[PDB]
RNA sequence: CGGACGGCUCAGUGAUAGCACGAUGAUUUGUUUGCGGGAUGAGCAGUAGCUGCGGGAAACUGCAGAUAGUGGUCUGCCCCUGUGGGGGUUGGCAAGUAAGUUGUGGGCCUAUCAGCUGGUAGUUAGGGUAAUGGCCUAACUAGGCGCAGACGGGAUACGGGGGAUCAGGGUUUGGUUCCGGAGAGGGAGCCUGAGAGAUGGCUACUACGUCCAAGGAUGGCAGCAGGCGCGAAACUUGCCUAA
RNA sequence: UUGAUAGUACGAGAGGAACUCUUGAUUGCGACCUCUGGUGGAGCGGCGUGCCUGCUGGCUGCUGCGGAGCUACGUCGGGAGUAUAAUGGCUGAAGGCCUCUAAGCCUGAAGACCGACUGCGCGGUGUGUGUGGCGGAAGACGACCGCUGUGUGUGCAAGCUGUGCGGAUGGAGGAGGAUUCCGACAUUUUGAGGCUGUGCAUU
RNA sequence: ACGCUGCUUUUUGAUUCUUCGAUGUCGGCUCUUCCUAUCAUCGCGAAGCAGAGAUUGCGAAGUGUUGGAUUGUUCACCCA
RNA sequence: AAAUGCCUCGUCAUGUAAUUAGUGACGCGCAUGAAUGGAGCAACGAGAUUCCCACUGUCCCUACGGCCUGUCUUGUGAACC
RNA sequence: CGCGGAAGUGUUUUGUGCAAGGGCCGUAAGGGAAGUCGGCAAGAUUGAUGUGUAACUUCGGGAGAAGGAUUGGCUCUAGC
């Protein structure tokens, strides 16, 4: 069971590791440890730091959202219309 | 999460249905993100789907170009998924979706791309109607193959045979004429200009 | 194509507005008038209505199928050049109408208001603009205003055309038909368009709110009637395809 | 203490309960470390002052994160046993009637005793202890729990830190004929290097 | 009411038996234990006890009885 | 009602949720008062008082860590009573 | 001066490894003087350079009033 995802880093958290903030616009950010509390209060980019995911698709490391899943599909059977079912062209 | 299944060959749509087993192996999929249909049930065995679009559980749709599984609000313009503009220059702030599956999405739109060798009922057994026929006359030349000089390409596949045929033959009438009269009157501009040239640089 | 006009109001503004006489040789202008000007070539993409499957309490919205207008790219055409090349895609001229920018001059009261000013005064270069200009920026000079009242502060301050009083000379007043300005609860920022910093247009913060199945969605009478409130203080929720 | 009982009984009205079932807590007592928080002179990094001739690498100072262990601000856990007091009742004389009382009997309390839970002495029994050494879950020293060569070292697993030296390609500009030199820092090789007392295997 | 009879040892007096070759003299803070003449919680009577809310009495000492402002205060007096 | 007022925690106002404290005002003042010096605070003060901001293990309520002692060994080896 | 180095000078080589309680120190969630006779103790401010500075006053002062901002490394430009 998970608990959500790391706002900071990308890492998935386990079920009862982590603890939400709530802001005053209503906005809950979740985070997993005192490592990462302290670089958001510090004001540092996560780009800056190398073991985020958000940092190794900056850099080109690895993307994070693969998309294509081969994807190799064709077919274009032709039809009929009110009264021309059998065209014969 | 009740699917929405649609084979474009054949041109035919009908509303399916799953459980909440397999539904859980859906999620973390773009649109745009497609598989083997076996995973959903049984009959979509040896198919190839594709995902297309979906709504939640309040109505709002999924669109591409926000990668997220939350809910946006962008400033949307003409020609947006999401907006249906009336007004002209006039934009709005309106609830999307991101691109990803997840537990929100009530419904999935789908597409078969390569049917199986099952038969899937609804789908693979009918072949509907198309809508609408052409209405370019070289398009309407390449759909039977009348290229004899065409003399009348409308009476040549009245002939061929009661399907009532509408075409752009007026429209190609009135611009023929048009622009052949603008001729006529670029010649006596013209014409008549240079006499008066010559009469004024006769007496000066 | 139009909804930038028409209609309502007087919060702000004591001169950056308004009236009078000037400059635009420093600028743009749809519709109106008279002249000029105009791709029937190739080759691919592809949409509204329409035909089906649907979501949502709502307000609103998605996917598949197939078609006019249409959109790219070549070809040609045009423009600046040429003993190389590089751009653009048909957009014009002159009147008329409208709009923007700018010079000088005028009795609201007050010295228990006498010295005021840092983009402040100027030069030289560039940027931005439809266009001149500290309008904006870089460098450099030390200027500019004042008892002929500067700089401040107050009162029920929209300006004129106009009104009242009445021997003459004067005193008082103008929210209000016509012309000019400014604003649409309060501030800001913008899109479309010949023309708007528009509110019976959009986006945010802020005053007061309204509807919901609770997750969302929404409001703008200083338009014509009408209601509440306030106060000494002010009309009809009528009829109109006629002028 | 919440909901139900119930807007019910009672009352002209206004007002307005209880037995039984049910929901959460406050405080005391006894434990525990999975989670969250604190600490962490273990470990890794950053930035400095002095010294080793400079770079590399060290020592010294300030600072970020911070495993194991300890801990609370965190998590867990409570008899329907017997006889009675006040009071209320049964049978019943003295006193032909009456009366809970003089003989007897029934009921009844956050109280009494007992149970459960912890400690100590004394008994019984087909029953009498590893000298020394080395470890720990135990410990001021004695003691207690274990084995009787299975350690140490190394590898893997599981974690903490955060991208190593050297090279290559760049760098605001400056210096000047060589197409050279000086330069904070950047990207890449590289989730990379360093470290571990925990677990498994082997020697 | 007017009168009359008791108990305690928490007040303040009365006295001068012990200690002047020395028994550290107020309050607070900390911590433990005992009394009942019971404030609350458990059981049960009376009524000028309809219900609700209180008032008065008996059995009962197991468990509880707080946080602050002003004063050195004990005491006092207000707030929650 | 002052470092001077017995009665006395005087009376009214103000600061607090709550003021025997502080400040302002009142005056028949047990027992104020003029070089026994009276009134008066610019500047100066490790002088005495009350309140505000800031800050914190003072406290709610304690935890974990460092070094030297103590605990254990050898040597030297007292005193009070 | 403080925080670090020379010169000169002084110095040993078979005790343990760390219970409770002490003496001198370090770090702490959320709260922020509720603690106490009393903010005792600790924490907090701190160098330099622009900016901006009130009541009162013996006109000298008050004044560093209060309040706000800047700061490393590297590579250059300008003045004398």
């Amino acid at each position: 069971m998970i608990q959500g995802v790391s706002m900071f880093s990308g890492r998935n958290i386990p079920k009862g590791s982590g603890i939400y903030e709530v802001m005053s616009d209503g906005r809950a950010v979740l985070t997993a440890s005192n490592k990462e509390r302290r670089l958001i209060a510090r004001k540092i980019n996560p780009r800056d730091i190398r073991w985020t995911t958000s940092s190794r698709e900056f850099f080109g490391k690895e993307s994070q959202y693969v998309v294509e899943k081969m994807n190799v599909q064709k077919v274009k059977v032709v039809r009929g219309f009110r009264h021309i079912s059998a065209s014969s062209l | 999460m009740k699917l929405n299944i649609a084979y474009p060959t054949n041109g035919t749509q009908k509303m399916f249905e799953i459980e909440r087993r397999n539904e859980v192996r859906l999620y973390d999929k773009k649109i745009g993100d497609q598989f083997d249909g076996g995973i959903l049930g049984e009959e979509f065995e040896g198919t190839i789907m594709e995902i297309t679009g979906g709504d939640d559980y309040q109505g709002f749709p999924m669109v591409s170009g926000h990668l997220t599984k939350k809910r946006v609000r962008p400033l949307l313009s003409k020609g947006d998924a999401g907006y249906r503009c009336r007004r002209k220059g006039v934009r709005r702030r309106k609830s999307v979706r991101g691109s990803i599956v997840s537990e929100e999405i009530c419904v999935l739109n789908l597409i078969i791309l390569r049917p199986g060798e099952k038969e899937i009922d609804g789908l693979t057994n009918a072949v509907n109607d198309v809508s609408h026929l052409p209405r370019k006359e070289k398009k309407l030349r390449k759909m039977f193959g009348v290229p004899d000089e065409e003399k009348n390409v409308v009476g040549y596949i009245r002939n061929i045979l009661i399907p009532k045929i509408r075409h752009n033959g007026k429209r190609m009438k009135r611009e023929q004429e048009r622009r052949e009269q603008i001729m006529k009157i670029r010649l006596e501009r013209k014409r008549i200009l240079e006499e008066e040239r010559k009469e004024y640089l006769e007496k000066y």
